[PDB]
């Protein structure tokens, strides 16, 4: 019933794509920690690493 | 009115020629000498009289009056909203 | 590293691929070293 | 609003201009818009005529000092402070 | 009298970038600017394109060179137009031509 | 009836979807401001208004009048305008010092400051200003300020908007403003642009962070400029008057036609005269007039073109009128079209406007102005390097709006006669409905200084013994 | 220049608002570069001695550059549209009190101080050689 | 010393001054200026007068102030927004109208 | 903003030679 | 006493862009960067080049690997240095080496 | 023991490139210059040239 424009729809997207890299780099960070002081043997693996 | 005037300026000049759209913009405007669809823009030099062959015209359309009695009938009208509004129409625009 | 924040905690960056195709990216960049100085201070089991 | 969102009809709906400061919106090409300026007001009459109208209403012809040391302040004579 | 038509030339056609790149050269003839070329069946070296070896076209020399030039420059990619680039007498079909650049950065149109 | 559908259906599809002045700003505040800068930055226009704006609003100059109220503290007034006198000199000599350190920035003094704030205010609808304590206390006042883009405030990591976050505000249940984000600068836009959080008013009492704009319904969180109503609109005009220019260079650059069956170049050389004896085509010499002769089949024609401005004067004047009325700058003022205008229309008019300025002027620069006055004196009375008077009812903290109460004095009502207006102001003084100080305030003075130079004016007249002005005895 | 159709009261208009305009720029630059350049030149001459300082300065000139070197400038001023109604608004101005013959000069682009010494020296050599005293005396 | 006074002027173009070898330009450095981190302008990267074009251009640091507070340096301009280094030119807003006027004259 | 392109290309072409005041006398001086 | 050159590690040649792409491996052993790869006759997967079929080099290894990794990230663009790649030990001819990456956008300089 | 800044590192070695490519620069218009007064007499010729 209220469409929008293309370029609100940019900024939208945008925006809900930086939260999501953020929440991110958050679950990373909290992996990385909970490994660490959960063995003291934290792997660092991946392809392409 | 802003849209019509807009266009018709915009719309300023035609050509007739039985060619192709590139043969007929670089022998009647010129440009060409490209550096690499969207024909050919134009440089602005000055006069460039170009010639032209039998069944080739160009025509410059005059358009017409961008405000004809537009300002007057607004005015008008803008008398007319002054007085409901209550203002004066000087003041107000 | 060409504004000198070669240290940082995030990085966002933003840019548009040129040419024929146009086309954005949004880009995050960091490095975390999670540590601590004494492993033995947490002792871990696994209840069964 | 409801102006600019996104106009009468469309009409607007291409132009979108990127928010930025105006360093980020002008450094890039300030030295091309400095050219720009330069060469305009080098090679027009009208360019000429308004720099020489700004310089000749900015200052005009002389431009004299009248040094008003802040006397209060300093707490010092009206008379030493005249003579300086 | 005399008069003269005038134009710029346009290596290209369009805005994808065009890139060169330098290998071994093995030419026999003076070979002109802009001239498609291949690969030796044996030596692997590098001469003109024939027109006749199909599929073995590998890119389009930069600047013309001779037998004595050891090494030659080649764009590795770019879109060309089909009336720029010469051509061998050999290569005589239209559509060989055309798509004898396929699967690789260079594009004809 | 009027508002319900319309004569003969007419606006039977119109209907605004009815929200709160931030529901309907907030959604395109950023490209609303990027529009406005867009405009100023990019029309003549909106550039002679933003500077119309500046000059008037606040002028080249603007002078401080601290006027406590000696009254309701209880204050003896020899001891209040004493102390009035002290503060006003200290003012004056730190706010147009040349150390320009009054901003971290260094780079403004405080009428300039007070322009910048004006200006971005005027098209971006608010002003954002930030006081700190420097640590240097080399200075005998640590207390500077820093101007802060609209921009500049913004959601931390675009979140979006929530009940009490709104636009990187958050604000209280009343909806009074609490704390603010800021975020330092994007240039070039590579780098992680940052958040901080500063609390609008730090609990000492001092105010941290202050955001001045022109509510228009309750709940506005953020200023809009005035552009909003203009936006499309000048934007139109810009582009017609541009593709307007292009036309006429057209329709002028295409004069002649020249038509024959030959070869185009021997036509040309055989018709315009050419220079064939030396695509270049054929370009001619300039010389005397020239005629030439055709056969049959060829024919050269001129072209009568069209006239370049076939009412387009007349659509920029209405034009021009409207964007003027939206922006509320008169539009002799705004289009520095003065003709055909009588000395009382003129008269009129430039009243009308600066009606409107004086507005603006009190509600937006004497309050901000005020503000960091009010901001500089806690540290002055802090620092006692003023002192207030011992019986001082209440304490300055308590009474901060009755110790600092101040008003300012901006450039004067410059007259279009000036001899008029000068009769009529010593008609005044002389029939006593005024007085010295309001007349002085009105042609950008004050009372006090201005006697104060009579004073030496007589004492050096008297001093050499030539003619003693018309003040003495 | 295309003074055309212009009539008195548009000309005061037109001419007011661009003075305010160009007094205004002229602050807000020229004003500025100029205080720079002159506290810069009077520090070194304040270092070189040539000038004096007073003996019981409550603050040097290191900490109180702004203080001691405050000071204010005068360019080429409004120039008069008709100059009589000008002039007459200066004298009764003068006369009625609410103006200093320091700003009126200064909109004149004149000295105060000057003046009134070449009126002296004017008075003292008219005297002396009999003419007619000047319209300023005893 | 042949004069009392040891203070001479010199005018410097905006082009004048500069970033060095046109590199880019970080937070502290922005077209060939130093700032600190709140803003405040420290240095300048003058370049040398490259006329004619033809030697090297060379580049030179210096500070806004001197030590004891005297201003070596004094750059006067009109900032529009908070964050600004330099100026814009007055002519910026109407430089393609004006242009085409011209060209409109020409034609 | 403005002093990039200009609407719809306009002034693509008007690139100044930003130099100096002896750079645009001196070589056609005479 | 002991002598160690700082030198600085370049394997792009130019500044033609190089990119990155994933695909199936199937590497016989260990494997470091900056190694010519090929499609195996047979099963489709990425395999070490044996430097010595004709055309069978694709692309480069960007990153060290052994069998236990499936994927394998390799440069399908770009140009590098003939010392910077390690070759297999068949390859024994320097214009073969120079020409093997022709007709791709990997080449060499 | 007094160790940089990676940017002031890259900002060392952009200098570097540049005193270098400067010099290079430099001896290329030095040999143009020393063959035409020598022989007058004066051709280029470069790889992919």
């Amino acid at each position: 019933q209220n469409l929008a424009d293309p370029a609100y729809r940019r900024r939208r997207i945008i925006m809900q794509n930086m939260r999501d890299e953020e929440l991110a780099i958050a679950q990373v960070e909290e992996m990385q920690a909970v490994s660490a002081v959960l063995k003291g043997k934290y792997t660092m693996t991946g392809e392409a690493f | 009115q802003l849209q019509s005037a807009i266009v018709k300026a915009m719309y300023a000049a035609t050509i007739e020629s039985e060619l192709d759209t590139q043969s007929a913009m670089d022998f009647i405007l010129g440009a060409n000498s490209q550096e690499q669809y969207a024909a050919a823009p134009v440089r602005l030099g000055g006069a460039k009289v170009p010639h032209l062959m039998p069944g080739d015209s160009l025509n410059l359309q005059t358009a017409q009056d961008t405000d004809n009695g537009y300002s007057v009938f607004e005015q008008s009208l803008l008398r007319y909203i002054a007085a409901g509004l209550g203002v004066s129409y000087e003041q107000l625009s | 590293q060409r504004e000198g924040i070669n240290a940082s905690a995030r990085y966002p960056k933003n840019w548009v691929t040129t040419g024929d195709p146009a086309r954005e990216f949004t880009m995050i960049q960091s490095a975390p070293l999670m540590l601590l100085a004494d492993p033995d201070e947490f002792v871990s089991v696994q209840l069964a | 609003y409801h102006g600019g969102g996104s106009g009468f009809g469309g009409q607007l709906r291409s132009w979108n201009p990127p928010s930025e400061s105006v360093d980020a919106a002008l450094l890039p090409n300030f030295t091309r818009g400095n050219a720009r300026a330069d060469d305009l007001v080098r090679n027009n009459g009208y360019a000429a005529n308004a720099i020489q109208l700004h310089q000749d209403h900015i200052v005009g012809s002389f431009f004299r000092l009248s040094h008003r040391p802040s006397w209060r302040y300093l707490g010092i004579g009206e008379e030493e402070a005249r003579a300086f | 009298t005399s008069k003269e038509t005038f134009t710029h030339y346009q290596p290209q056609g369009n805005s994808d970038p065009a890139h060169t790149a330098t290998a071994p050269g093995g030419l026999s003839a003076k070979a002109p600017a802009m001239t498609p070329l291949m690969l030796d069946t044996s030596s692997r070296k590098l001469v003109a394109w024939d027109g006749t070896t199909d599929g073995a076209a590998v890119g389009i020399l930069a600047v013309a060179a001779d037998q004595t030039s050891t090494t030659l420059t080649f764009y590795k990619s770019g879109t060309f137009r089909y009336e720029d680039v010469l051509w061998p007498e050999a290569a005589s079909d239209e559509t060989k031509k055309r798509t004898a650049f396929a699967g690789t950065a260079i594009s004809i149109v | 009836h009027g508002g319900g559908s319309g004569f003969g259906g007419q606006l039977r599809s119109w209907n605004p979807p009815s929200e709160s002045v931030d529901a309907a700003l907030l959604p395109n505040f950023t490209r609303g401001n990027a529009r406005a800068d867009d405009l100023v930055r990019n029309n003549g226009y909106a550039a002679n208004a933003i500077q119309l704006h500046q000059d008037h609003i606040v002028g080249s100059f603007f002078r401080l009048s601290h006027r406590p109220s000696w009254r309701y503290l209880g204050i003896g007034e020899e001891e209040a305008r004493a102390f009035s006198r002290e503060v006003e000199a200290a003012w004056k000599e730190f706010a147009e010092d040349d150390c320009c350190c009054i901003d971290v920035e260094r780079k403004r003094t405080f009428t300039m400051m007070i322009r910048e704030g004006v200006a971005m205010h005027a098209f971006n609808g608010e002003l954002f200003v930030q006081a700190t304590w420097d640590t240097s206390s080399s200075r005998l006042f640590r207390t500077q300020f820093r101007m802060v883009s609209p921009k500049r405030i913004s959601n931390p990591n675009n979140t979006g908007d929530s009940r009490n976050c709104r636009a990187g505000v958050q604000i209280n249940d009343s909806g009074a403003a609490l704390g603010y984000y800021v975020s330092e600068d994007g240039y070039p836009g590579w780098m992680p642009q940052k958040w901080t959080w500063i609390p609008r008013e730090l609990p000492g009492g001092r105010a941290s962070f202050i955001h001045v704009f022109e509510p228009v319904e309750d709940g506005q969180t953020r200023g809009a400029n005035v552009f909003y109503s203009v936006m499309e609109q000048m934007k139109m005009l810009d582009t017609l008057q541009n593709t307007q220019l292009q036309s006429a260079i057209v329709k002028a650059m295409y004069a002649a036609t020249i038509e024959s069956e030959l070869d185009t170049q021997s036509a040309m050389d055989f018709i315009l005269g050419a220079n064939s004896q030396e695509y270049a085509a054929a370009p001619v010499r300039l010389g005397g007039a020239k005629v030439p002769h055709l056969m049959p089949g060829d024919s050269l024609n001129l072209q009568t073109a069209q006239d370049t401005d076939n009412g387009y004067s007349v659509f920029e004047q209405s034009l021009l009128r409207y964007i003027a009325a939206g922006l509320g700058v008169s539009y002799e003022q705004l289009s520095r079209n003065y003709a055909q205008m009588s000395y009382s229309t003129a008269r009129a008019s430039a009243n009308e406007s600066w009606a409107y300025f004086m507005g603006r002027r009190k509600f937006v620069a004497s309050r901000q102005a005020s503000q960091m006055f009010l901001c500089w004196l806690e540290e002055a009375i802090v620092r006692r390097v003023v002192t207030l008077p011992s019986k001082a009812r209440f304490s300055f903290q308590e009474a901060r709006s009755a110790w600092g109460n101040c008003d300012w004095i901006g450039s004067g009502r410059m007259a279009i006669d000036g001899l008029k207006e000068v009769q009529e102001a010593v008609m005044l003084i002389e029939a006593g409905l005024s007085t010295y100080e309001k007349e002085c305030a009105k042609r950008g003075d004050d009372y006090q200084e201005i006697f104060a130079q009579q004073v030496r004016e007589t004492m050096e007249r008297r001093a050499a013994g030539l003619k003693p002005p018309a003040w003495a005895a």
